[PDB]
């Protein structure tokens, strides 16, 4: 996770003015609609069949907040992304079975929902800023798989 | 493949791009070559500079392409055939490059059209770049 | 797309492999699960122990469906239709990893079929792993 | 590298019995009729229009030796892999212009050479700790690109 400090503070600034549970529900919903094949592991959260039931799924957006909520954690210790995600690398692996291409499928929707979000301000440079650090994240995930 | 629904989303979004096509295509290139610097050693005798005449010159083209593309939506193979031949004969670029330009088009356009970029069109947008690259890298070996 | 060349190419390869199809599949998952842990994220119902039962029959399945590719090389998106199906709307393989299988295949040829595995060969095997990847994944979204 | 000693050592013995000239050879050969599309790189050395016409060209039996020479340099420098490979990554990256994608070819269709000589002995065990080697000299040369 090579970031210059100018990207930090690039990172930094913009996710002061995230409303986290509204941009994780957000992203969670997304990335059921683009790639349906990462329903499979929320077949208990109830009807996904349609574009509004999963974005008004209570479930799915409460989910969103509580993925979204660890990824800020994260942002708060982007000098050791591997200590922060351990545990919950060995319950991604182990408990949950997920293949670890779906955090990289997640970090790209949440790049694009910031993108939505954020129009002009998210300039190409603080997305190259963003797209170090969801790599970084996802990579951290899959650290502890075996 | 995609369906009816995919098709009439991606007509409606491309026509709201309109006459900003280039300059999203601009855009989505600078996007590229910032967030993912492999995708540079294509473009060795490029001026890479911000505002380069080169990048808005080679953005119009990606662009066009695209609109050629949505204008023969139940054509693709044929309509891009060209295309195709040039990337898999000349340029030889790797595959995993499409998906990444295609991300950086699909942040352009989230960045500019925050009324149509619904989770719905968001999907088939993906999908339409999708299959516009397999089209492009259909003929490589 | 498969080439005459590529269809005879591959006929003649797996046709040397003749009974010892199952004992290679075995061994192509275990190769993959050691190589690629990630890959057993989808098998957590499976012992996957050195020589357990779970793989040996998995790598016969996917030996004989295999077999019946190449058997019906000019026609696979039909003769895998259910395949397809299975592998698009319940099982949900993330693509990339189908390019790990193949790989890990060619890896089990290459090691008991030493004079048979010459590049162009190489090369027709390649090609065709990654056809029956794209038929199987066709029905994704 | 995370490797263990265990595979440290595996990587290492079969290495002793390698004959560089014609595995690199081989190798690089096979890169190029396998993925017809790394021929942009070698448009100079000459007829590459069948498998027959790649693998006897001298100059890809040369070119091969030379790579498969730096990687053998590399693989008794795996705690700094990195370091090892810095000035070939910006070379790599500032004259010559490779996708780093085409390392990882390399890699796997070494694998599958090293597969090919030694048959019984590239036991699974023995390709998992050469598929981390891969990998690992793999990100090392792309590790300076810019
Ligand atoms: C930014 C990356 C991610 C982070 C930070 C994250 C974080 C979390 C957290 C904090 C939990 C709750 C853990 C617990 O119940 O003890 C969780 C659970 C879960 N996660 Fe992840 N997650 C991420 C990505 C994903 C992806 C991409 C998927 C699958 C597509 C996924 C699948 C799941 C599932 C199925 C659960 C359990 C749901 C349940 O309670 O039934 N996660 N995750
Ligand atoms: C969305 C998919 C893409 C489309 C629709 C597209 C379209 C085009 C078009 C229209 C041209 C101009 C050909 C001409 O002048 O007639 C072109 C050239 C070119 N494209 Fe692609 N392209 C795509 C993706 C890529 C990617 C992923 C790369 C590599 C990163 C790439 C690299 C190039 C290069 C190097 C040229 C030659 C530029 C020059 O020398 O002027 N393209 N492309
Ligand atoms: C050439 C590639 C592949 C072929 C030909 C193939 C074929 C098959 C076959 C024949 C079955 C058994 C269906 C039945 O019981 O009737 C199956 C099931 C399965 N495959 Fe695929 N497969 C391939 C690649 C993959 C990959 C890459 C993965 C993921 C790592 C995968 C994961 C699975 C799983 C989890 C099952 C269900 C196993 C069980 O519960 O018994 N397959 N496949
Ligand atoms: C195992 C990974 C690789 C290693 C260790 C490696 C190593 C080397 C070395 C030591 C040189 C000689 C540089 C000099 O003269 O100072 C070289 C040259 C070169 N390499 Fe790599 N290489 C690798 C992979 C690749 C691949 C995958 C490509 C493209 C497909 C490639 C393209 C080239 C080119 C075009 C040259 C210059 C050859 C010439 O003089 O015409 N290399 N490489």
């Amino acid at each position: 996770m090579h970031l210059t400090p100018e990207e930090k503070s690039a990172v930094t600034a913009l996710w002061g003015k995230v409303n986290v549970d509204e941009v994780g529900g957000e992203a969670l919903g997304r990335l059921l609609v683009v790639y349906p094949g990462t329903q499979r592991f929320f077949e208990s959260f109830g009807d996904l069949s349609t574009p509004d039931a999963v974005m008004g799924n209570p479930k799915v957006k409460a989910h969103g907040k509580k993925v979204l909520g660890a990824f800020s954690d994260g942002l708060a210790h982007l000098d050791n992304l591997k200590g922060t995600f351990a545990t919950l690398s060995e319950l991604h692996c182990d408990k949950l079975h997920v293949d670890p291409e779906n955090f990289r499928l997640l970090g790209n929707v949440l790049v694009c929902v910031l993108a939505h979000h954020f129009g002009k301000e998210f300039t190409p440079p603080v997305q190259a800023a963003y797209q170090k650090v969801v790599a970084g994240v996802a990579n951290a995930l899959a650290h502890k798989y075996h | 493949v995609l369906s009816p629904a995919d098709k009439t989303n991606v007509k409606a979004a491309w026509g709201k791009v309109g006459a900003h096509a280039g300059e999203y295509g601009a855009e989505a290139l600078e996007r590229m070559f910032l967030s993912f610097p492999t995708t540079k050693t294509y473009f060795p005798h490029f001026d890479l500079s911000h505002g380069s005449a080169q990048v808005k010159g080679h953005g119009k083209k990606v662009a066009d392409a695209l609109t050629n593309a949505v204008a023969h939506v139940d054509d693709m193979p044929n309509a891009l055939s060209a295309l195709s031949d040039l990337h898999a004969h000349k340029l030889r670029v790797d595959p995993v490059n499409f998906k990444l330009l295609s991300h950086c088009l699909l942040v352009t356009l989230a960045a500019h059209l925050p009324a149509e970029f619904t989770p719905a069109v968001h999907a088939s947008l993906d999908k339409f770049l999708a299959s516009v690259s397999t089209v492009l890298t259909s003929k490589y070996r």
